[PDB]
């Protein structure tokens, strides 16, 4: 069985995956992929930067859920911290991960079909995403990276004109979710290059750690913000979709009804969108009002001190756990009392579904491999920390 | 060579927070001046681990 | 303009006349837009520099 | 008395006193406490050598140490004086006391204040009593000392 | 002359051969107190241009000279010092001294009649570091008549 | 020569030095690495260049964020010259085509440009050290064309500034020299390796790293380099034929040879080639019949036994067996 | 194959290096094979480079340590040999009137 | 020299008009301002006008984007990626990470910039650069092209 | 199948000597063993009926050099059908082999081999155990508190030899580390 050396310089296979793999000339037997080309070194350089300082370290880490990804973080200090949120930030923080789980679901789709070969829906998705890139242009001041969600609330608030947008985007996203799923499941070529591909059953994915959406395309009703719900979901009625068989297709459909979830809860927070404070106020996390701090020593003092120091997390430990578009995206946090985490973990959870590639790949033909690197939706900035 | 010893409290503030706590003091004394924009170069990687 | 120095294009801008004893520069007209406010007691025969703006005031009469 | 340098790259910033209860008790004098200046201004930088002419131009370190190294031997084994300096560290002293030895003389002193003392008890000149337990006396008797400057 | 420092005052002008020195902020040597205590230094910053510490430059002008030294380390001359005054090496311990103004060279010679003079007039201006300093050049005008 | 080095820290990239040497023609072969050499010890090096904006850009890697400053120069005209000089200390001289264009003849190729460099630094007033660089064996009696004028301008150098070092490498081999690789190319196209010279042809090849080193090295030593003339030679004495046979047990082929005299050659080289006298400027380039190189490989190129030395500065010379000819593997 | 479990004292560490040695000898063919060196250098003095770095380490007398420099060895070995390591390193890995006087001419921090 | 020219004048603007309306880049991201760069390539902003189709290997492609940071670990294949392209080879360092260490700058395995590597002739600053600031980088890339007098100074010499 | 329910079941059904320590509070339950019964507590953990542990999370490390076993490896776990979770932990040493879990979880074959690349606690009866993270010349270990965040080598493309060459670190602008700590806390 001769030896290929995979390994293409170029995001149509979403780069930085060297894939070595074993061949019999027309069937796979063992791939072996190499992870570390995108070691940037995240998890050394978080414990040389502040609390503070070390939040853009998560928009980085699987760059296209990022309010997903610092929302962890957020989570995990506030539990560290005792920190109680108010109402309407935690409403903001759930319609911005859902906006995330919705781009993260296009972005996963439109690639994995252009891999497949099918290129003309991936325009129409990255025409609808330009409305919530725009979106996360306006809240926030960078389209992509986002420094919204922090450890007290969200950095600042909404302006008056999004909710209407918002609004107005969900009005047709369903008629252009519609349009985009018409192509493909319907299709006759699809369904014969996904059906009977990379099964997995729930036995392998709890073993293998397949938290996700690879868990719950094997019949595991797994969901974390359902089976432990953080911020305002019980409030909010959303369903889980489960799949039947562990194959790609189910996988496929499994994305799809999460897209259709997400905009229903996109829709239920812009209906209970409360009024009050966005950031927290029972401890200092958070920084005074720029029209406060000009005319109060105090509030000086407090900007100051958060903006040099930071604020000193009491020692202590914990994983906090969020669902991350990918799947479980959890932060290990150690504290040592002083204002920089002592060590900060990252569990990516694209990490263990690459891993877990070995078996998926078991005798399947090589082209049959980058529609299972496709339906596992692998980003190599969590992967490589 | 380095040095083992435990920093002094600062005489500028009264508070003894800071105390207690032991640091190895490898002597990273080797900085120059980049003749471009004044930034301070190093050459030895132990420039502030043991800070 | 550009030639001037900002150190030396200050020193030519009046000062301010105070009726009172004290004067609280803000900086800007609007106060969120300017420097923390900073009280001055403007006593000496001298204007009293503002720290942050630069900006001087002079008492004329109580 | 015990400081703490203060630098910021490769400049001393500011000197701030440490506390130590038996030498400077916390305290620190004006003259050591902004003498950081004189660190970064006028200094040698590298070795110079004066020529012929009176010009005074600068060499390299091998070729000024090569012009000492012709003249060290230039003169009798006598009259090779050497003079220590008032800042200048006990390993500098002590080598430059073995190569003025090692060449039949013996014309080494501290820079000041040195020309017929003899120092040979270790007690009669130094602090017998200690710097903390001068707490303890009842009398003093300054003879030409003025221990304020 | 061949001077050798890191300062001038009115040695550069009439030195010969100028070889330049560390400072006390930059070099690791040992220091004695007026009550016989002893402790190190610890080196802050980098030396200024090519400049060599004090007994590098002695050692290896000794070498060049054609006069050898047991020594060619920082450690190894401090286990010569210790041969010559062994609590010079002994940087913790306040050790008293074991005499007394019993025992010395009992000499009544002849008196004097001139009276004790000072030895230090500018305070500010003492050693070399102080006296090129731009601080004490301002500092020694107005605090002082 | 001393005071000019003003060392700052460790031997590394972003070190500083106090050398600000302009390399004229750096764009070429031996000076992709001398600038090298230049901007690992930490000086900052100008690369005056006169032909594309893209052709002194493999040169920015050298240095680290303004080690490497190429400028724009015309050699034509003399004043926008002492730009490329105006803020520099040492001058280094690289200038000389081995081609002959109409526009720049074989006096106005390494001649004249040299004695305009030469003189405008003398007028400086700033310029400390000088290395003009020529080929070794230049004479004034010398069948060879371009070696007479070379040597004519290395002499009249020495007038405009007598504290001026004249180096000679003697045929430097590397990844991108024109007298191996040129052979290798031809051998892959058809093959047969025409030896001009017919063996029996004795000279000195050198490495080029190491022709580097010795100009890094006159700069760096204070002491005898100002006015001296180095003759830089290799480890031991080659000719045209065993010199095929160690470039040929690489190519990892059959060793072929149609060893030809001397005029067949030189009357198929020279007047054959020799058509640079109307209309256009750019004509095709000599491969390996060359109208200087035809009349040079008639005479040993061997060093001076009485003038300077290559390991007077203490530098062995490569052996070039093992470790200098490594890029002939892209052939075979 | 697997990790082996640490050595329970010297004499089982010892039979251990002597078979990484060998196979590291065993080996050696392959590295002068694949990556294009036969000029530069014979296959001997390779035994001597890699006994002059196995018989530097001879002083330590903790099994754990010496197993895992053992343990090093063979993920450098296993590097090497496979198509990880790159050409012109594993060449520079293997393959007057004082010494003070010259530190002292360099740079003052020797 | 004047009599000939105007050929030579309209020969190199033909070069260079040939040369900047019809560039093809090689997508070589490596991390998220690659996503940026395949975004700027969607139906919104739509790259492809300017003649800026993408290549899928670099033996066609004459110019290369480094969207993304640069490890230690993809060094050499960045290099030999870049040696394979044809004699042009012009270098864009898309983002902020590629054009000079970035926001980690600082880790064991992180080149500091694509410029210790593969020469760059535009650098685009941003953490991701704006779709329009990729654009404008192209822009300016084309502009550098212009001032090519590839067969004047081939013809003076 | 919460944390009192687990604490209590844990507390009885466990054999001893094999739990060291245990917490009990609201950010997370844990089981600090004795670095020998590990495979003994996962395997027990995994197949219980009451305690059926299937997946596990993570493999955690921190490195504190101030205690004899320096390092501390944390085993994270999941419960999925009794939505609760387990932390295990033990105390390693940088040298001393601690014992593998990848017989009873496979997906702990990759964070076994980060757990070695970043720290250096090597395993026994693992297959690989090959770096995975750093460069394939890297030396070192870099989540350790010793080894410099700048690190040992830098990486730059050198023109004599057309290839990318490493070489000792020297960097133009050194890490600033700003020392906030202050008393009173
Ligand atoms: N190294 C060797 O093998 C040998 C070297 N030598 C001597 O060493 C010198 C350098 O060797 P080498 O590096 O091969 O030379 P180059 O191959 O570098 O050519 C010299 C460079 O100078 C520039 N140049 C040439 N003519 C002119 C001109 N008229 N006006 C302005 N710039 C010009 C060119 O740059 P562009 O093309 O970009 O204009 C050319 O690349 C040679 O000139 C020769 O005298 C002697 C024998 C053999
Ligand atoms: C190209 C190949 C690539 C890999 C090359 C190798 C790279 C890693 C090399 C390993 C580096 C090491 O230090 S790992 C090996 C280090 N371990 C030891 O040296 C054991 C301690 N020494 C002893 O036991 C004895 O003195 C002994 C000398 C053995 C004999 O003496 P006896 O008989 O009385 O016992
Ligand atoms: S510049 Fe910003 S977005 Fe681009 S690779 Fe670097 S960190 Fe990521
Ligand atoms: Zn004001």
């Amino acid at each position: 069985n001769f030896t290929l050396n995979f390994g293409p310089q170029h995001p149509a296979a979403h780069g930085v995956l060297r894939l070595v793999l074993e061949m019999n000339g027309e069937v796979v037997e063992r791939a072996e992929p190499h992870i570390g080309l995108l070691h940037r070194g995240t998890e050394k350089l978080i414990e040389y930067k502040t609390y503070l300082q070390a939040l853009p370290y998560f928009d980085r880490l699987d760059y296209v859920s990022m309010m997903a990804q610092e929302h962890a973080y957020s989570l995990a200090v506030e539990k560290l911290l005792n920190c109680e949120v108010p109402l309407r930030a935690q409403y903001i923080r759930v319609l911005f991960c859902e906006i995330t789980r919705i781009l993260n679901h296009l972005l996963a789709l439109t690639t994995h079909a252009m891999d497949v070969g099918a290129l003309t829906p991936f325009l129409w998705a990255f025409e609808e995403r330009e409305k919530l890139l725009e979106f996360y242009e306006r809240v926030s001041g960078a389209r992509m990276h986002a420094s919204f969600i922090r450890p007290g609330g969200v950095a600042q608030d909404l302006p008056l004109g999004l909710c209407r947008d918002i609004d107005s985007f969900t009005q047709q996203f369903a008629s252009r979710i519609d349009e985009l799923e018409e192509m493909l499941t319907g299709n006759r070529i699809w369904k014969q290059r996904l059906v009977d591909i990379g099964t997995v059953t729930a036995q392998q994915a709890k073993d293998w750690g397949f938290s996700g959406v690879m868990l719950r395309g094997s019949g595991v009703c797994w969901d974390l913000r359902r089976a432990a719900p953080y911020d305002v979901y019980d409030q909010l009625d959303f369903d889980v979709p489960v799949g039947t068989r562990g194959d790609c297709y189910d996988r496929y459909c499994i994305r799809i009804e999460e897209m259709r979830q997400s905009l229903r809860i996109i829709v239920q927070c812009l209906n209970q969108m409360p009024s009050g404070m966005i950031k927290a106020d029972d401890r200092k996390l958070c920084p005074p009002s720029r029209c406060r701090m000009k005319l109060s020593m105090e509030s000086l003092i407090h900007h100051f001190e958060l903006y040099t120091e930071g604020f000193s997390v009491p020692a202590s430990s914990t994983y906090t756990a969020v669902e991350a578009p990918k799947g479980e995206f959890g932060v290990f946090l150690v504290s040592n009392g002083s204002n920089r985490p002592y060590r900060c973990k990252i569990r990516a959870p694209g990490f263990a579904h690459s891993q877990g590639l070995d078996f998926m790949s078991k005798h399947h033909m090589l082209a049959d491999v980058v529609t299972i690197i496709g339906t596992q939706d692998i980003v190599f900035g969590e992967v490589d920390r | 060579k380095v040095i083992i010893y435990s920093p002094a409290r600062t005489a500028t503030q009264s508070g003894s927070g800071k105390l207690g706590k032991w640091k190895i003091n490898f002597v990273s004394t080797l900085k120059w001046e980049n003749p471009l924009m004044g930034w301070t170069s190093t050459g030895d990687p132990y420039a502030n681990v043991g800070d | 303009r550009s030639k001037k120095s900002p150190m030396e294009l200050i020193s030519e801008v009046p000062p301010i006349k105070v009726d009172g004893r004290i004067v609280a520069c803000e900086g800007d007209t609007n106060p969120a837009l300017g420097h923390p406010i900073e009280f001055i007691c403007l006593d000496l025969n001298e204007p009293a520099i503002c720290k942050y703006c630069g900006l001087r005031y002079v008492q004329d009469h109580h | 008395s015990n400081i703490r340098v203060d630098s910021r790259g490769p400049e001393v910033m500011r000197i701030i006193p440490r506390l130590n209860e038996d030498i400077n008790e916390e305290w620190i004098s004006d003259k050591t406490r902004f003498c950081y200046d004189g660190l970064k201004r006028q200094r040698l930088s590298d070795p110079m050598i004066r020529d012929s002419d009176g010009r005074f131009k600068a060499v390299s370190w091998r070729d000024a140490l090569a012009v000492v190294g012709d003249i060290i031997h230039q003169v009798k084994p006598d009259e090779i004086v050497g003079v220590a300096g008032q800042l200048s560290d006990a390993e500098s002293m002590m080598v430059l006391k073995d190569f003025v030895n090692r060449m039949g003389s013996d014309n080494v002193w501290c820079e000041g204040t040195a020309a017929g003392v003899d120092a040979d008890l270790r007690y009669s000149y130094l602090m017998n009593t200690s710097i903390s337990g001068l707490e303890n006396a009842d009398l003093f008797l300054l003879i030409g000392t003025q221990p304020r400057v | 002359v061949v001077y050798q420092g890191h300062h001038g005052d009115k040695a550069v002008y009439r030195a010969n051969v100028i070889l330049p020195a560390s400072a006390f902020t930059e070099k690791e040597g040992t220091y004695e107190n007026t009550e016989g205590f002893t402790q190190q230094t610890v080196p802050a910053v980098p030396t200024v241009g090519d400049a060599r510490d004090d007994w590098k430059i002695v050692r290896a002008l000794s070498e060049v000279s054609g006069v050898k030294l047991p020594y060619n380390s920082i450690e190894g001359v401090r286990s010569r010092i210790k041969s010559v005054a062994p609590n010079l090496v002994h940087t913790d311990e306040r050790e008293p001294a074991a005499f007394g103004p019993s025992l010395k060279p009992e000499c009544k010679e002849a008196m004097s009649t001139t009276p004790f003079q000072t030895v230090v007039e500018n305070f500010y201006m003492t050693n070399s570091i102080t006296r090129a300093s731009k601080i004490m050049a301002q500092c020694s005008a107005v605090l002082l008549k | 020569g001393v005071g000019h080095l003003a060392r700052k820290g460790t031997g590394g990239r972003s070190s500083v030095s106090g050398i600000v040497a302009t390399v004229f023609g750096a764009t070429g072969f031996l000076g992709r690495y001398l600038v090298q050499q230049l901007a690992k010890m930490g000086s900052q090096v100008l690369v005056p260049f006169r032909g594309s904006e893209d052709s002194p850009r493999h040169l920015k890697l050298m240095g680290d964020l303004g080690q490497v400053v190429p400028m724009k120069f015309d050699p034509r005209d003399e004043d926008s010259i002492k730009a490329v000089m105006a803020k520099a200390n040492v001058v280094i001289n690289l200038i000389g085509r081995e081609y002959e264009t109409r526009n720049f003849s074989f006096e106005d190729a390494n001649h004249h440009i040299a004695e305009k460099l030469a003189l405008v630094a003398k007028e400086h007033g700033g310029i400390m050290r000088y290395i003009q660089v020529s080929c070794l064996g230049a004479s004034v009696s010398s069948p060879s064309r371009m070696l007479r004028a070379k040597a004519a301008a290395e002499e009249a150098v020495l007038n405009a500034l007598p504290e001026a070092t004249i180096m000679r490498p003697a045929t430097m081999i590397g990844t991108e020299d024109r007298i191996l690789n040129p052979w290798s190319m031809f051998v892959k196209k058809y093959g047969f390796l025409p030896l001009i010279g017919g063996g029996t042809t004795k000279f000195q090849p050198v490495y080029v790293v190491d022709v580097a080193a010795a100009i890094v090295a006159a700069l760096k030593d204070d002491g005898s380099s100002m006015g001296k003339t180095y003759e830089l030679g290799g480890p031991d004495v080659f000719t045209t034929h065993e010199l095929a046979e160690i470039m040929y047990d690489m190519i990892r082929e059959w060793p072929r040879y149609v060893k030809l005299p001397f005029p067949i050659a030189k009357a198929m080289a020279a007047p054959r080639d020799f058509m640079v006298n109307k209309v256009p400027f750019p004509l095709p380039s000599p491969q390996i019949f060359n109208l200087d190189q035809i009349n040079a490989l008639t005479t040993d190129t061997l060093v001076s036994d009485n003038a300077l030395k290559f390991q007077d500065l203490d530098l062995v010379p490569h052996k070039l067996k093992g470790y200098p000819v490594e890029f002939l593997i892209q052939y075979r | 194959i697997g990790v082996p479990p640490n050595s329970a004292n010297l004499t089982e560490a010892r039979r251990r290096v002597f078979d990484f040695f060998r196979a590291a000898c065993r080996s050696i063919p392959t590295i002068m094979d694949i990556y294009n060196l036969q000029d530069v250098v014979a296959p001997s003095q390779l035994r001597y480079a890699i006994s002059a770095q196995i018989r530097n380490n001879a002083h330590i007398t903790d099994p754990k340590v010496i197993d895992l420099l053992i343990f090093k060895g063979m993920e450098e070995l296993t590097d090497i040999v496979d198509h990880a390591k790159q050409r012109h390193h594993i060449i520079g890995q293997y393959v007057g009137k004082t010494d003070f006087l010259k530190n002292f001419y360099t740079s003052n921090y020797f | 020299s004047k009599a000939a020219e105007f050929v030579i004048s309209k020969v190199d603007d033909l070069m260079n008009w040939a040369r900047t309306g019809s560039i093809w880049p090689m997508t070589f991201g490596l991390a998220c301002c690659a996503v940026e760069m395949m975004h700027t390539g969607a139906a919104r902003y739509d790259l492809d006008r300017f003649g800026i189709i993408f290549r899928p290997s670099p033996r066609q492609s004459d110019c290369m984007i480094v969207a993304g940071t640069l490890t230690n670990k993809m060094a050499p294949a960045l290099r030999k990626v870049y040696d394979q392209m044809p004699e042009p080879r012009w270098v864009i360092s898309m983002g902020s990470c590629a054009n000079g260490g970035g926001y980690y700058h600082y880790s064991y395995s992180v080149v500091r910039g694509c410029d210790r590597i593969v020469p760059v002739d535009i650098y685009v600053p941003g953490c991701p650069p704006t779709a329009e600031a990729l654009l404008y980088g192209l822009l300016q890339l084309q502009k550098k092209i212009n001032r090519r007098k590839d067969f004047l100074h081939w013809w003076n010499k | 199948m919460d944390n009192q329910f687990i604490f209590k079941y844990s507390w009885e059904t466990l054999p001893k000597k094999w739990v060291k320590k245990m917490e009990r509070s609201e950010h997370g339950n844990r089981f600090d063993t004795n670095t020998d019964y590990l495979f003994q507590l996962l395997c027990f953990l995994k197949l219980h009926t009451y305690t059926r542990v299937q997946v596990l999370i993570d493999i955690c490390g921190v490195d504190y050099p101030s205690r004899k076993r320096r390092f501390e490896v944390v085993y994270n776990l999941l419960s999925t059908r009794y939505n609760s979770r387990i932390r295990v932990q033990t105390s390693a040493d940088e040298v001393t082999r601690i014992s593998s879990v990848v017989s009873l979880f496979p997906s702990a074959g990759w964070w076994e081999r980060e757990v070695w690349d970043m720290f250096g606690v090597s395993f026994i009866n693992h297959p690989d155990l090959r770096r995975i993270l750093t460069d394939y010349g890297f030396e070192g270990h870099p989540l350790r508190k010793d080894f410099p965040l700048s690190g040992y080598v830098q990486v730059r493309y050198d023109d004599p030899e057309k290839r990318v060459v490493s070489e000792p670190i020297e960097m133009t602008q050194e890490f600033r580390y700003f020392d906030f700590a202050s008393p009173w806390e």
